[PDB]
């Protein structure tokens, strides 16, 4: 049950955007938004 | 039954993501709430329709200020959403809550009918916005 | 951008001396008595504290939320 | 994601305001 949320351009506010809809923040309105870091096991070598 | 009567209960948590969605004096108008009073004693009340506050008070990360027309058999009052508990309806509180509407004459609802209207806020939450209510959510 | 941790040729510990630097250049010492006054005294880690850009700083400016 | 209640956030009352 993932509904793809975003993060809003300028506001920075957590969105919840799911296919065949428009992109824009859930206030003021934008058209541009970022994704979230994935939630995989990120691991690097401090080399 | 208090089980069979919760399905409908609308908690704090799923009115915040139809703070300004349409269709609000429908889909909500049917459903029950417990609704704080103040101690710890509760009291459903009917959802009549729907109202507007002039108080401006924020929700924790959004803020609404619109009402709601409660009525508890008889005595009835303006509330607002945040006084609205997520716990479940108890027996003590049921049984209240029959009593009350007995003494008031209203009848109850038919199980059908809150078989029926418990779909209502579920279509509702899966309901794609492809019309023109975002620009109205954002104003 | 940032002060790094370690000098590059020697590998003394340079990162923990930045602030110490600008609070002394700042207070009243020179900039050729604040380095061996911190410690410095091979000249290879005295890059670290004079050829150093500061542009954290910059990159600070464009605050993501509020 | 329906309701992450796990009780709540102190709901306050009508009569305590
Ligand atoms: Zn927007
Ligand atoms: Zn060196």
């Amino acid at each position: 049950q993932q509904p793809m949320i975003y993060i809003c351009g300028e506001c920075h506010t957590e969105n919840e955007i799911k296919s065949r809809d428009p992109i824009r923040c859930r206030e003021c309105g934008y058209r541009i938004m970022y994704k979230k870091r994935t939630k995989r096991l990120v691991v690097f070598d401090a080399r | 039954l208090p089980e069979e009567l919760n399905r409908v209960r609308l908690s704090r948590h799923k009115l915040e993501r139809w703070c300004h969605m349409p269709f609000f004096a429908k889909t909500v108008t049917g459903c029950f709430v417990r609704i704080g009073i103040g101690k710890p004693v509760y009291r459903v009340a009917e959802i009549t329709g729907v109202v507007e506050t002039a108080k401006v008070y924020q929700l924790g990360g959004t803020r609404t200020n619109k009402g709601l027309q409660l009525r508890h058999g008889n005595d009835q009052r303006v509330f607002r959403l945040e006084f609205v508990s997520n716990q479940e309806f108890t027996e003590s509180e049921f049984m209240k809550w029959k009593e009350a509407m007995f003494s008031a004459g209203m009848q109850l609802p038919t199980l059908d009918e809150i078989n029926k209207k418990e779909l209502s806020i579920k279509e509702a939450l899966n309901y794609k916005f492809n019309d023109q209510d975002i620009e109205e959510i954002v104003k | 951008m940032i002060i790094p941790v370690r000098c590059f040729t020697c590998g003394k510990i340079v990162g923990n001396k930045w602030e110490a630097y600008l609070g002394l250049l700042q207070a009243e010492y020179t900039e050729g008595d604040a380095l061996d006054a911190l410690g410095l005294k091979r000249y290879c880690c005295r890059r670290m504290l004079l050829a150093h850009v500061d542009l954290i700083e910059k990159l600070l400016n464009y605050a993501p939320l509020e | 994601t329906s309701t992450y209640g796990r009780y709540g956030s102190q709901t306050p009352m009508y009569g305590s305001g």
